[PDB]
This record gives C-alpha cells, structure tokens and sequence, in this order.
C-alpha cells in the first residue's frame, strides 16, 4: 500500500495503465493527469470519465477527451461547463473529416460570439 | 553511337567508379539488358533488380535465388525469400524440416514458434480458392501443434531440471490442457509419461488425490523409462495413504453456464454441460472468464467496432446491434485474422480481472503476466515480436 513509490516505479516501467488504476483508487488527481497525457488515447478517455464521475476538474475531462480525439464528447462537456477557451482550441482542430453536425454547432457558437471568419471556415468544412 | 570501344570503355569506367545509373544509361543506349541485370546484381541494387524482374519475369529466378541462398547461409530469411519467390511449397518443406530437427533436438519452444510460422504460411496460401479448405485444416493442425509444444516445453524443463521455475498450479493446468488436447496419435517428441508424472506430482502437492490416483493408473498402461520408475512406484504407494477426495478450489467453473466440470473431461477442452470451449491463459493456462460470441447476420466487422466504440451513457452466443452498443470496449477482445477467416469476438465476464491479447499472434493472457513477460523478454513469449508491432 505504498502508493507514491508504486506510481513512481510503474511510471519508470512505462506501465501507465497500472499507474492510472492506482491513482484512481487513491485520489491522486494531479499525477493521474500527467500519466494520462503520457499514455494511450483509451487511457486518456478512462481518466476523462474518472474526472467526469468526480465533477470537480471538468476542464481535465475536456482536455483528455480533446487529446484523445473524441471531439463530440469534448464539445458537449465544454458547452455544459461554459469553457470558451477549450471550445476555441477544439474548433481549431476540426477538419473536413469531422461530423457535419458538430461543425454546424461550432459555427452557431462562433456566430453568437462574433467570430464570423472561423464560423465561415467551419460552415465550409 | 558507332564508337563502341570508347563507349564500352566509358561504361566499364562508370561501373568501376561505382556509378551504375550512368553505366546503365550507356548499356541501355547500346541495347544490352543482360549486362544491365548483371550490373544491378553485382552493385547489389536489389530494388532496381526487382523492378527489372517485375518488368521482365525471365530474370526473377536470377535475382531471388542468389538472394534467398545468401539469406539462408546468413533460414528465417531463406523462408521470407522462398515466400517472395512465390514457391510456397518449398518454403513450407524447409520449415517442416527445421521443426522436425528442433523436436529431435528437444528445442520444443523453437518447434512451437516454427509451427506457428507454418500455420501463418498456410493461412497466406489459403487465400487461393483452390486450396482453401485443405490449407485451413493444416492451419488449425499447425496452430494446435504450436500450442502443444509451447505447453510441453514447460513440463519437459520441469522433468529434466532439478528445480521448477513454474508455479505448481501452472504445471497442473498445462498437464491437464495437454491431456485434453492430445489426439490418439501422440505427436513426435511429446511424452504422455512425462505429462502424467508431472500431473500426478502436482496433483498430490495441490490436494487433488483422486486425479493423482487416476494419473498413476494411466501411467501403468504406458512403458515407463527406468529413471522415473522408482519415483512413480513410491508415488503410487504414497497416494494410497491420502484421502479419496479432490480440492474444490482446483475444479474448473464454466463461466457461461456456472457448471463445475470434472478435473479431466473425455470431451476435449469443453464444458460437460454447455460444450463451450475453455479459453486458457498462454502464460499460466488458467481458464480465462472469456466467452466467444458471434455477430448477427448483416453487421460488418468495421460496423461492429464502431458500435462498440460508440458507448451510450454446441449453441453459439449471437449478439445484436443494441447489445454491441451496451457493451464496454474494455470487456470485448477481438482477434483480427487475415482474410478467409472472419474476426473472432470474446467477452470477459469479470471486468476487474484484466485480460490482454497479443496484437500479432492473438494469444490471450492475464494483463499483469503479459506485461511482465513482455518487459522480461522484450517481446511476446509466443511469437517473439516486440511491442513496436501492432500487426497480425
């Protein structure tokens, strides 16, 4: 049960999944974030769900869903939490391979905030 | 173009000055494709030789036979070269000779690896419609042999070494798995006597005393080597003093139907009730809480993955679109076999007990054991591939 040393040696072993599991069970939210950002997109999504289930750090959930590439759930959380800066960063990564409905919702948001040039680029995409 | 002696002297100096592209342009101006191919083979420009061999099939043998022989003198590279030559039957024959030699040399782990490679070659050959059914039969045969030799290697090491690296339960499970999996015709180099001796010894140590008596009674029907005889007799006299019961903790539960199954079943590798095949950890040979399932007709494998990834906030198990949507990606494992085989889907019934699959050989493990074995050996213990390879 020596958590801090176990996390250190799991991180050195590059075994991020075990370090994430252990951080979740003990509430080590800051180490969980750094470990998630080093790990696979699936481990980022799982750490994002842990931060959703707590509710305290909903920016870390948006950032991990964004860096995992799940733009739909990242945008939905970013709308629900009113995090304008995170929406702008997510929108900058939306290309023509992204869903037309998400691009339309983002364009309506940029129309409401007077950013017409970005709203046009998303409408074209 | 009339000045052949000066032009050939320029071509030969361009060759001597390691400038084969301009020597080649000069030979091409003179029309000499035979000197061009020799120039590429001698300057070892294999990519340009292969490009000429694709444009002119008559030179393939002249490029690839020297290459395959050089790779064999420096057998794995020889096999890749026989494969690239299109001569799949000779590639299989060379690997079959090497497997037989590995078995004769008691290198059962190398034999297992080569039988897995033979299986993958048979799967690649089975892409031709004219040989599909026969080569699929050989694929299952060689896959089964690879698993038999991978299990038997641990037992052989235990019997020949004065100590065990492996846990008693691992050797018990491997011995049971082998006895369930062995045909009436024992494959070359595998010993039933060694497997039954390890089963009897480990069954005694674990408190399975009816199974230990059964193993000694089966040993009495076999020719016993003189080195084991004293130990087997002493073991037979010792087991008579023990109770006539087996430990309940050893009994294999079927996770599908929750039936407790006998420690040895005459139906090979299946539950006695539901006939579900047991799936075993390729490290420990414990039964894995996995159940194999099948997609409903009209769902593609790409569609099934997309439904499993979109998480909303014998009789086969067949799964519909709405059940695939309710399933977590953590609980489902997918074997992505090459083409004339469909993808195989498996559900973990105990999400807390993390299972991992090798992305290359599709063998299944406890995640902590696989992580440990990969970190120890730098590669998958079954297919010897590093973690850098996500491909089948």
């Amino acid at each position: 049960e020596e958590v801090g040393q176990a996390v250190h040696f799991y991180t050195r072993a590059q075994a991020f999944k075990n370090a994430i599991r252990l951080c979740k069970e003990n509430g080590l939210d800051d180490q969980l974030m750094n470990l998630a950002l080093l790990s696979s997109p699936e481990d980022m999504i799982e750490a994002a769900r842990y931060y959703e289930e707590k509710g305290v750090q909903m920016d870390r959930a948006v950032m991990l869903y964004h860096k995992a590439g799940h733009f739909s759930k990242a945008l939905e959380l970013a709308f629900a939490t009113q995090q304008f800066v995170a929406l702008q960063l997510i929108a900058e990564d939306l290309d023509e391979t992204s869903d037309p409905a998400l691009l339309a919702r983002c364009s309506d948001f940029f129309i409401e905030h007077s950013q017409y040039e970005r709203a046009v680029e998303l409408l074209l995409a | 173009k009339a000045e052949r002696e000066p032009l050939l002297l320029c071509a030969t100096y361009l060759k001597k000055l390691d400038s084969p592209g301009y020597a080649a342009e000069t030979y091409l101006k003179m029309g000499d494709l035979k000197s061009l191919v020799q120039l590429h083979v001698e300057t070892q420009r294999w990519d340009e030789a292969f490009a000429l061999g694709e444009k002119h099939p008559e030179f393939k043998d002249d490029i690839y036979m020297p290459y395959a022989q050089w790779l064999a003198e420096n057998f794995e590279e020889a096999q890749k070269a026989f494969h690239k030559a299109g001569r799949q039957r000779e590639a299989v024959q060379v690997l079959e000779q090497l497997t037989n030699n590995a078995v004769a040399e008691s290198r059962f782990n190398d034999a297992a690896y080569y039988y897995w490679m033979l299986s993958m070659q048979c799967l690649d050959i089975a892409q031709d419609p004219a040989q599909k059914d026969t080569m699929l039969g050989k694929f299952y045969h060689f896959q089964r042999l690879a698993e038999l030799y991978h299990g038997y290697h641990a037992i052989h090491r235990h019997t020949e070494d004065p100590f065990s690296v492996h846990r008693p339960e691992t050797l018990f499970n491997i011995s049971r798995f082998l006895l369930h999996s062995l045909p009436k015709d024992t494959p070359s180099g595998i010993s039933k006597v060694k497997i039954l001796f390890t089963l009897a010894k480990q069954s005694k140590a674990l408190g399975a005393y009816r199974l230990a008596r059964h193993a000694y009674d089966k040993l009495r029907g076999l020719y016993i080597p003189a080195r084991f005889q004293k130990s087997i007799e002493l073991g037979t006299l010792t087991i008579r003093a023990k109770p006539f019961h087996d430990s309940e903790e050893l009994v294999p539960l079927c996770y599908r139907c929750s039936t407790n199954n006998p420690l040895l079943n005459n139906l090979g590798n299946v539950c006695i009730n539901c006939r579900q095949p047991f799936i075993f950890s390729a490290s420990s040979y414990d039964v894995l809480h996995l159940v194999e399932f099948y997609l409903e007709e009209g769902i593609t494998d790409e569609e099934a993955i997309s439904l499993i990834d979109l998480e909303v906030l014998f009789v086969p198990v067949v799964v519909s679109r709405l059940v695939l949507r309710s399933m977590s990606r953590r609980d489902v494992l997918i074997k992505r076999w090459p083409p004339p085989l469909r993808w195989q889907y498996f559900r973990s019934l105990l999400p807390d007990a993390s299972i991992t699959m090798c992305p290359s050989c599709f063998q299944m493990f406890h995640s902590e054991d696989y992580e440990l074995l990969v970190l120890q050996h730098g590669c998958c213990p079954y297919c010897r591939r590093c973690k850098d390879d996500p491909g089948p």
